[PDB]
């Protein structure tokens, strides 16, 4: 039975594309049902086209969908940009008659449905409200909630005055029953409404700037950089509140320079960027592996290789989040899901660089950095918080001191008898330069045994599927991990034997559950968005699996479908 | 607002002198800035808990091994980025860069604008040797023409940079210059840098005799020529006609300061006005992304 | 039957340390004898201990060797920092009488040589020619060849007038008569002078210098950085005179850059630098690749993370040197083991750079920066130059055009009908910026597949050993070639199944012949200077042969000798 | 010696423009700059196949796609480092940066310097709106302190710093500044910027009515004074005068102009002073290694 339910909506930015899908969005989670979304703004700030599409269920969901169920076209223009997903089986809503042209052969078992968005716009004197009309027939066409709907338009309109909000209301009744006046002939219904859950919604970004703050953020230092520029506004907004502070850099060796000197003046920093602003930032993070200074850096991955395409959706900067530094120099990588891990895991990603005096690096994508989700209201004292080892002031302090974990208690400056330096020269116990073997290689096990105990503390690798052995693994990581996640729905619906395993720790990796998982599935398949097939190569590095890799490249996520069909080809 | 000033009692320079041996070549001029450094500190009653020096790379840079204090020897140019973050976070404290010419003006070129201009509540002492001398003996854009080095065997092919002039432009709010062979000089202008709410950069002459032959300690004290005390150091005009060097003379004393609202000022104002404090109910923050 | 014999001289540097070696090996060479020398400077410029080893042999030398056979102390510290290999067996030179250290029991089996250096500069009024004195007495013991050795000091004390020579002659033969008056018990002597070849002295950070002249070098932009700065230094010296340019930037990204720019402009162009510009290079790189522009960087590699051990010994940047740019942005990426190789494979990386308009990078190391070799010497004419494939003015220029080996014809700027753009954003053949999926995907397989198909083209992974199936194979790259090389003498001349390969070309790797190799040994074993085993770390990602890390990282190289005990514990 | 002036006759400026449609929003200052740019190449008769133009990322930096001759699109802030190298390896080019306040004076500031003092013979077009528009929004380093944006939603914690004041103090030698509204000015400012030889700055306020909703069109004709006539261009102290804004009033025209060598003539002066020439016997070099 189908559950869900998604309707893209496409048009020229401005006529409120973005602003109707947050509408049935937010009205969706109003009436209790789970929503994922997704949206590309023009392609040029001036405008021109613009989609946005929202899925609504009474299910958790888990990403976009294969393709919509209901497209709504604004203009011609939308209706060419889409015209080959209107396929059979498909409802096709457009601004007709009175719009700006004239749809060639719907094909047959496509359900059309012309509603004139623009004429009665212009009728009403107020061609602005168009978005309005197309919001009531899409409501009546296919069950989105007329009362919470127009409860989410008074929210917005109400405080422009009685007249305004009645005048969109009117709006939205007359393509209510322009709607009710055609013959439903298509089987898509939202889910019927159900009692509100505790939730709330949320984009990506947003999230990234949410969970530094409930993770106990106090200093961030940013520059601006496509699509990560919503951590920053994020949190130049919300931080100032809760005692902190956000500085603009001139650029990103400024900002993880700072987020160094902060994090050295005792407080919790983190930066956030895309894969230019990453590389730059190198040698920066090998100083604070060097020095063990404590620091987070969220890069939300962009097309590459170089300037590459700054809106499109891959996941390429796993060989730089681990590799990227010169020497000997690790850091700890996170790869987040879902908005809700956007929460959790920079949560997950401070407390990892407190316990660890380490780079901690979460890789997200721009994808997830503007999809929006209803997810669990987040409770601020449900969060774990771990602070820095720091001096407990007895005995005499060295600040690289050799200890039995190879953490090395921390003091800010301030604390008497705990004067020190962090320094990126190779060193001893007291942080003086030393250039001896005996000491390079004893500190090297100490800065590695360290980083490397994660594995000891931090598991974040679901498995899920049959318990036996399988036909076939899937392994993957970051916001493809939702995809698989609904492909494995169908697959095991169909009786398959297959099992996925989420690896959200990517680096250092846990080489032995890796092979526990390989070893029970006759394949493992490894889809990813980036063209080396990047976690197939450490796969391949350091554990006993020999993958399959699934690449993809072409600034695109999977779809479930895709994954399905991947795995179907190797079941024999 | 810096709260290591004045909390100690009968504090002598060799107080603030660490243990690690002071490696620098014999008669070059970072010793005097350096014993500068020590009678300020000493002068001012510092508690070096509260005091932090961070520097680059460079043999300007292996100051703060020497002080016994808060310190971080980071990276090549990123010194004074760092001590924004650290002054930022940490407002209570006394911070001091201290690095070379190229540290300073060339890597570090980009990141010293937007300090002066933001007016971090911090120091930032650069030893000006004409020259890099920890990678043995290349240019520097306080360099003259007609030097030759190891990278440059046919003399400099540009003119040198005027960094006193560079930071009035940039918007230092106490910007002085002194030479390293007057300790006492030095003394006083960096203890009135740390004592000064806002960016305040001193420019020290240093020789290096190791690979600078022609910045000698004789063509520094010729070179200079004290400010008059009639000058107003209230007069960024002013101070722009003595930064660009009178009669070809390198100006010493303090050539402006004044008073203007620092960025942790402006940064507290931000949280001041929005009722902001560490105890702030977080879930108001949540109840903003409800449906 | 040993032919080399190793000289260590050890003091207070400023008395003429190094140039005692340099003297000593200029000498040798002049005698028809190979030469393969190291040093290290003071650990602080204002002076302290200096050490020089001179090695020669009537056959080829490849490493330094285990340890010296005769070691030479000016003072009593140089004593001290070598006292542990001062061993029975060995010869060994002091200050005495009238030094400034008593020493301490010299073991029995040791042949002690007093040389009062210090006190007879003294009575000649003149201290700084202690090191002459050393020299009289060395060549007198140790069959160093007075005729050459003067001849060397003529060449040098000659521009002084004859005084100033006559002077230092007769330092030199009141060290001779010193050394005279013992009665000789050790049996070291170097090898009876030959036939002088055509061969040159040079350092391998002079020699990458010389190998970019060769290569056609016409812009070069650098900023000094340890061990690397060498490299600018003899440019700067020599380029000029061959109608080029040398730059000094204000740092790392603005010499890239501008390395960038002058390619673009159509100049053949290249930088130096160590592990911390590198990073700081990683997005212009990106720019490379994705622009087809071509690069070349020398990495002269350091101890590492961070700041680091700048002037150990260290092959530590291989991570960032292949996986260092974000997105998936592949560099070609070469190694050298000796001084021949600084200069034809930096002729090398130039003709790659310019036959595969890509990012070029050349991995040297900080031991290899400073030692010095007999090399035969170079005739311009014998260096194969590639040029950049150009546009032949037919048609339509389009700078990305697809052809059939993936490399696009170039064309400079001021070539008429050419006018064009070059990007590092993803475009399409005109270079216009294209963020559609199918481009992306044929853009990544134009660039891949060019920079692949040098695997096609450049071959540079020699073997050696055995010709049938062996118990141990070696696979090692970087100078760590030549310890092995010595090592596989000493193994073969026992008869042990043993066979080494050597590559010279670490990425994109020629899989197949590494899987030929390894499918005739029983084991493979990987030694190399770094702590994670960073070439092993490839090995097994991208062949099917399961190495054995034998990873050090304590600033030293390996010696031959450590080689051979590995071997041996692996084989019974 | 650029050799790309005076090699066409008769042009006009839609003659250097490309196929690309220009992409800006309306309204947007930098329409008035690309006519300036097409006035100026028309009236120099300029071979556009000897004119490289290079930028870095920005909603100005797009402006080299409508204009027709080489180009290069770069990474963001390294336009004029990357120009600087095609510049050196080709002085018959024409070359030109073009590039907005944050590219230029943010994540590219540390390069500015370099190319002023070095006088690389180049021009840099700055499009000054105050404000980063292709990011949609957040402040720059010229934005005033009153502006709201969307990572200072509570205002921007520091002063703007002053670009003219920079490149005069940076050794640039020629420095003009214009408005964007008077496309004529740009077109006779930036084409005397193109015919000098040396460092080329001009500075020309650009509206972004998109996301900069303080410094308009009305607010930067407000803003502006011409340069009398009497102000003496070879007098830099003057021209430091004029940049600080004499009464509150940016100045438009010709700051400073002075002939000074630039860095390409001091390269070859070097190679001169060898003899060098690409023939160069190369055994010569290799001889000088023999033992
Ligand atoms: C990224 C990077 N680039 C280059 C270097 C090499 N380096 C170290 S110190 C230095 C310059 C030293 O000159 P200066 O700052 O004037 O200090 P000085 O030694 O003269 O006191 C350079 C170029 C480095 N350590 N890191
Ligand atoms: C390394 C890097 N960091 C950040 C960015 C993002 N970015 C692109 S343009 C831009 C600033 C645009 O402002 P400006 O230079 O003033 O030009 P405008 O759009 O205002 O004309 C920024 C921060 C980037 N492309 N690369
Ligand atoms: S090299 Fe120059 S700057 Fe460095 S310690 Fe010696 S004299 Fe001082
Ligand atoms: S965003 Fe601003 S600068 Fe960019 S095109 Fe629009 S108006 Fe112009
Ligand atoms: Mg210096
Ligand atoms: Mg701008």
């Amino acid at each position: 039975e189908k559950k869900d339910l998604i309707i893209r909506v496409a048009g020229e930015g401005g006529e409120g594309i973005i602003s109707s899908g947050d509408f049935i969005a937010a009205a969706c989670a109003r009436a209790g049902l789970e929503v994922y979304t997704f949206k590309t703004f023009p392609a040029e700030i001036k405008g021109g086209y613009a989609m946005y599409q929202v899925r609504a269920s009474s299910e958790k969901l888990y990403c976009q969908g294969d393709t919509f169920d209901v497209f709504c076209a604004f203009n011609g223009e939308a209706y060419e940009q889409n015209k080959d997903k209107i396929k059979p089986g498909t409802a096709f809503v457009y601004d007709y008659p009175g719009g700006d042209f004239e749809p060639d052969e719907i094909p047959e078992g496509v359900f059309a449905y012309p509603i004139p968005m623009s004429q009665t716009a212009k009728e009403m004197k107020s061609y602005r409200s168009k978005n309005m009309v197309a919001l009531g027939a899409l409501s009546e066409l296919f069950n989105i909630s007329e009362n919470t709907l127009k409860e989410v338009l008074s929210d917005k309109f109400g405080k422009k005055g009685e007249e305004v909000l009645a005048f969109n209301l009117e709006a939205f009744d007359k393509g209510k029953a322009l709607a009710k006046a055609l013959t439903k002939a298509d089987p898509f219904r939202v889910a019927d409404p159900q009692e509100p859950k505790d939730v709330i919604i949320m984009a990506g970004n947003d999230a990234v700037g949410l969970g530094g703050i409930l993770g106990g953020l106090e200093f961030f230092s940013a520059y601006p950089i496509t699509p990560a520029t919503e951590v920053a506004k994020y949190v130049a907004t919300h931080l100032p509140k809760c005692g902190g502070d956000l500085v603009q850099a001139e650029d990103e060796i400024a900002s993880i320079a700072q987020v160094l000197g902060a994090s050295y003046a005792g407080k919790k920093s983190m930066t956030a960027t895309s894969g230019p602003g990453l590389a730059l930032m190198s040698e920066m993070l090998g100083m604070a592996h060097m020095s063990e200074t404590p620091c987070l850096v969220v890069d939300v991955q962009r097309g590459g290789p170089s300037t590459g395409l700054p809106t499109k959706h891959e996941q390429s900067d796993l060989f730089l989040a681990i590799h990227g530094g010169h020497g000997d120099s690790p850091r700890i990588v996170l790869s987040v899901e879902d908005v809700k891990d956007c929460i959790s895991m920079t949560v997950d990603g401070l407390n990892l660089a407190e316990k660890y005096q380490a780079p901690v690096i979460v890789l997200s994508d721009g994808s997830l950095a503007f999809s929006t989700q209803t997810i669990p209201r987040p409770k601020p004292e449900d969060f774990t918080i771990i602070n820095r080892k720091t001096w407990d002031g007895q005995g005499t302090y060295k600040r690289y001191e050799l200890t039995e974990d190879n953490i090395s208690p921390m003091a800010a400056p301030g604390t008497p008898n705990a004067k020190h330096i962090a320094t990126g020269l190779e060193h001893g116990e007291t942080g003086a330069p030393n250039y001896s073997p005996a000491n390079h290689e004893l500190m090297h096990r100490k800065r590695f045994n360290k980083q490397n105990s994660v594995l000891d503390f931090y598991k974040n690798m679901e498995v899920e599927g049959v318990e036996g052995e399988a036909d076939v693994g899937i392994i993957t990581w970051g916001s493809t991990i939702g995809v698989v996640r609904e492909a494995m729905q169908r697959l095991t619906a169909e009786g398959l034997k297959v099992k996925a395993m989420y690896p959200k720790l990517l680096w250092p990796m846990p080489v032995a559950d890796y092979d526990a998982f390989g070893a029970t599935c006759k394949k493992v398949i490894v889809p990813e968005v980036n063209f080396q097939g990047q976690l197939s190569h450490f796969i391949r590095a350091e554990t006993s699996i020999k993958p399959i890799p699934y690449t993809i490249c072409g600034g695109l996520p999977f779809t479930p479908e895709m994954i399905v069909n991947r795995v179907k080809e190797e079941i024999q | 607002t810096v709260e290591a000033f004045h909390k100690m009692e009968n504090m002598k320079p060799k107080d603030y002198k660490s243990e690690v041996p002071t490696t620098w070549c014999p008669g070059c001029g970072h010793f005097g800035i350096l014993n500068g450094v020590y009678r300020a500190m000493a002068e001012l009653g510092i508690d070096s808990t509260k005091f932090a020096a961070i520097s680059g790379i460079g043999c300007s840079s292996r100051m703060p091994y020497f002080v016994d204090s808060y310190k971080m020897h980071t990276l090549h140019g990123r010194a004074g980025a760092v001590a924004t973050g650290t002054q930022v976070a940490r407002p209570d404290l006394c911070v001091v860069v201290a690095g070379g010419d190229g540290d300073g003006f060339s890597i570090g070129g980009g990141h010293m604008p937007h300090m002066a201009r933001k007016n971090v509540n911090m120091t930032y002492v650069l030893m000006d040797n004409g020259i890099y001398g920890l990678t043995k003996g290349q240019y520097s854009p306080t360099s003259r023409p007609e030097m030759t080095a190891y990278t440059t065997p046919y003399g400099g092919p540009e003119n040198p940079m005027n960094p006193l002039l560079y930071m009035l432009t940039y918007g230092a709010t106490y910007v002085a210059q002194a030479f390293a062979g007057k300790p006492k000089d030095c003394a006083e202008l960096i203890k009135g840098a740390m004592e000064h709410e806002g960016f305040a950069y001193v420019n020290i002459f240093s020789q290096c005799p190791t690979f600078n032959k022609i910045d000698t300690v004789d063509f520094y004290r010729d070179l200079v020529e004290p400010i008059p005390e009639d000058h107003d150091t209230s007069d960024l005009g002013a101070a722009m006609e003595l930064a660009r060097r009178p009669g070809g003379k390198a100006p010493t004393g303090l050539l402006y300061k004044t008073s203007a609202p620092t960025l942790d000022q402006n940064l507290a104002k931000i949280r001041e006005r929005l009722g902001g404090h560490v105890g702030y109910d977080k879930n108001k923050i949540i109840a903003l992304a409800k449906p």
